[PDB]
């Protein structure tokens, strides 16, 4: 550690490499407030581990996707997670409207074993109507849009849009982000699990 | 100091060996001059291979080709190293990692001593070095260990 | 005979119960001698129906370099033995091409097999090259030549 | 056995009461996290905006 | 190597003073501990990566005494190319003729149907086969087992 | 002159493991006087010492005119080695009452047996079924078939 | 086919050879170095 400097990864460098060796259990503690990017953050703890200590095949320069398939389940949950989890905050366009604690799990010799995660709450009071310009959970807009004319039947959307009465204030948008397209990707990520 | 008939004879079979080629063509290249030395039995770093390298190349392949003639004036001036390595210096060495005076050694702690400084070795070769068989939790002894490595 | 000890070999025993019964078994379709022989004047008859190919008075007891003289049933071990042995079989003949994969499972890299075949040493002529394009067993993106030689062993056909 | 204030562990019905289960969980997350190493990162927020 | 001999042996604690101060290492920014060690950011790393350059000696040579180990027994690959290769040309000058030949196929289809084929050799090796496949099942139950 | 092979062969069982070869290598002791010419009288002799009569004069005659008539140590592994038509293979015969049925192991009754056949078939006379039934192994109205299947072929009955 | 003139030569005389000789033993025999091989591959891999 002086080509591991002062980024996310270092601390769980720093972590992993300490754990191994002591066999004492560990915690990972992020703080912050509304938007203080936690979650994106703890993905880059993950991130570390997912593609370092397991053993995942380096020795081809390939963006990357080059196994094991337990770090790439482990990934794909989180995305998953937060399609159902995160709606939209006046402050927080990913306001994670939930709680989750996370246990990652190691083996014998190095490599990964797993992860034991609970949640505490949920917004379930906000599908009625929600406040201001905020969203409800992801998991809708990314069915409504991404969905094709068969699945529209049998599924039952609106072809139309600002029919649907529990989505209060309008369509509002996300900085950056489509609806569409984030849909095809994490229903893949459904596959994959 | 100069090679004697024994020696001179270790080191054309060993250079003859070497010599792959549908045609042939009586040499070697400046990486294979590694292996070469090590099985003619002088221990040495990749250091001291590259110590006697005609090219400033250091690892690739495909760069210079030695002949017979070449390689021997490299042999003739291996042979003056002394030291070699014993066992003591090893037993010493290894008795480092004692907290409670037992010579037992967990498997993670051995494994990645074997990784992390030096020429190294790899992933791979730790899982060749440790195979088992059937100790848990998990532990190998330092005077058994070091004996099979010298035995070979 | 100590350089004739080369690679290639195998080593049986006299009896065989009911193993080498085969030769029983096909003794009748090639017969010389009922006695138990097959002589010098016996490959000028019996091949030119067993052999895809020719025999040459070039060639004659090369083509019969194996066998050259009274091979009677204490002798016959040895020409099977020799069948294992022969002109360099499996350690040499299949070896040869194998060996050259880098890593693993491989197959040799037809266009770089074109290319030392013009140049190392021995460069070779046309006519040799278009019969063996024809020829070449390519599974998939390279020269499958272990099949190429190994197609004469396995177990899974029975024709010559 | 549900004795209520809840809910079925813990325990038996008012539809919810949520808060006395996040009382169970709450001492399972807390005493096991004591005796475990902290490691920490304290994000903080550059505007409101 | 000048500070603490090795082989007959020293102290759990004592030692490690030295292997630290060798290189020198700035005093404040390390601490000793029981069985964590304890280390700051910057003065760690590269003084970590120094000790590639800087161990020789008995480090590299146990991974050295592994390369000959290894290499003792697996270099493989270009040993029996050579031969092989001159054979390759025997063969090369004479392609057109090749797929002529006499060994091909006729040796096979009996023998799925004959009973005890390979008999004489592993006759000579049914007692050792026998014995010890049955002296493995002792070890190779009773432990998991 | 490539064009002349010998392709194809291995049916079924055709030398039986069990029959063939232990006649070639005895070839020694009923060739008596060591001409490899079975005359009428090397064949008077090994008769004799198998057991008591032995085909007369004319029984051996006939098989004598069987052959195109000098049985040496060529014609006699001949006028084998065409002959393999007549008995039935072990497992053929082996798998009749084992075929009995979908399901599925127990043992078939003798009476329905008896109940074939007598009538669905080619109808076998009272004389003929009653003799070939009697020698039986009737584990309890049930027939060990395999074993009187071994009764029928298996080794066994010389001296013919 | 019980008074023919060339088939049913088998045991009166003829097992003064070898051949038939060690195949029943073999039978018994073979029995045990296939089972023993069996387990012994299925064994250490399961208690893996």
């Amino acid at each position: 550690r002086s080509e591991a400097p002062p980024h996310i990864f270092s601390i769980s460098d720093n972590a992993y490499q300490y754990m191994l060796t002591d066999r004492e259990n560990q915690s990972i503690l992020i703080t912050g407030e509304s938007g203080a990017g936690k979650t994106v953050n703890t993905k880059r703890v993950i991130q570390y581990f997912a593609v370092i200590a397991a053993i995942g095949d380096r020795s081809k320069k390939d963006q990357s996707p080059g196994k094991g398939t337990l770090e790439d389940q482990i990934i794909q949950a989180n995305p998953a997670l937060e399609a159902f989890g995160n709606a939209k905050t006046v402050r927080n366009d990913n306001s994670s409207r939930f709680g989750k604690f996370i246990r990652i799990h190691f083996g014998a010799t190095g490599k990964l074993a797993s992860a034991d995660i609970e949640t505490y709450l949920l917004e379930k009071s906000r599908v009625i109507f929600q406040l201001k310009a905020e969203r409800d959970y992801h998991i809708f807009y990314q069915i409504l849009s991404n969905k094709k004319p068969e699945l529209l039947d049998m599924l039952l959307i609106t072809n139309n849009p600002y029919d649907y009465a529990f989505i209060s204030q309008g369509e509002t948008t996300v900085a950056s982000i489509d609806d569409a397209e984030e849909l095809m990707a994490t229903d893949n990520a459904f596959d994959v699990l | 100091i100069e090679f004697t008939p024994e020696q001179i004879e270790e080191f054309k079979e060993a250079f003859m060996l070497f010599d792959r080629t549908p045609k042939c063509e009586m040499k070697i290249t400046y990486g294979q001059c590694g292996d070469v030395l090590r099985a003619l039995g002088q221990n040495p770093t990749q250091a001291e291979v590259l110590r006697v390298l005609g090219k400033p190349r250091q690892e690739e392949l495909n760069t210079k080709m030695m002949d017979f003639e070449t390689f021997l004036p490299m042999l003739q001036h291996i042979s003056k190293n002394k030291d070699t390595g014993t066992y003591e210096d090893f037993v010493e060495g290894l008795r480092v990692f004692d907290k409670e005076g037992n010579g037992t050694v967990m498997g993670a702690e051995l494994r990645h001593v074997l990784a992390t400084l030096g020429e190294r070795l790899t992933e791979d070769e730790v899982e060749k070095l440790m195979a088992g068989q059937e100790d848990s939790n998990g532990c190998i002894n330092y005077e058994a260990f070091v004996k099979h490595i010298m035995s070979s | 005979k100590k350089r004739a000890g080369g690679a290639n070999s195998n080593v049986f025993s006299m009896f065989e119960q009911t193993q080498i019964q085969e030769f029983k078994e096909a003794f009748t379709i090639m017969d010389q001698n009922r006695d138990g022989f097959i002589d010098k004047n016996d490959l000028r008859d019996t091949f030119a129906a067993l052999g895809r190919v020719n025999v040459k008075n070039e060639e004659i007891d090369e083509m019969i370099k194996e066998a050259p003289g009274p091979i009677n049933f204490t002798v016959f071990l040895t020409m099977f033995g020799e069948k294992l042995k022969g002109a360099d079989p499996e350690e040499t003949i299949l070896n040869a091409f194998k060996v050259f994969d880098p890593e693993g499972k491989g197959v040799l890299k037809a266009d770089y097999v074109r290319e030392m075949l013009t140049t190392q040493a021995e460069r070779f002529s046309k006519e040799e090259v278009d019969q063996m394009f024809a020829a070449f067993p390519p599974d998939v993106t390279g020269n499958l030549d272990y099949k190429n030689l190994v197609h004469i062993i396995t177990h899974g056909e029975e024709k010559d | 056995p549900i004795e209520k204030g809840k809910g079925k562990a813990k325990k038996g019905s008012s539809f919810q009461t949520v808060s006395a289960l996040h009382r169970e969980n709450l001492n399972k997350l807390m005493t096991n996290l004591r005796s475990t190493h902290p490691h920490f990162v304290r994000c903080i927020i550059p505007n409101e905006t | 190597p000048a500070a603490i001999p090795e082989g007959q042996f020293i102290d759990s604690r004592k030692g490690a003073e030295k292997l630290l101060s060798s290189l020198d290492i700035d005093h404040n920014q390390y601490k000793f501990g029981h069985t964590k060690v304890f280390f700051k950011a910057g003065l760690l790393g590269l003084l970590e990566e120094m000790r590639d350059e800087r161990l020789s000696r008995i480090i590299t040579r146990i991974q050295a005494q592994s390369r000959g180990v290894l290499a003792r027994m697996e270099y493989k690959k270009l040993l029996e190319r050579r031969d092989s290769l001159l054979v390759i040309q025997w063969n090369i000058r004479a392609f057109m003729g090749v797929k002529n030949w006499p060994w091909m196929k006729l040796y096979f289809k009996i023998k799925p149907l004959l009973k005890s084929a390979e008999r004489e050799k592993e006759m000579a090796s049914m007692k050792e086969e026998f014995t010890r496949l049955k002296e493995a099942l002792e070890k190779s139950e009773a432990r998991r087992k």
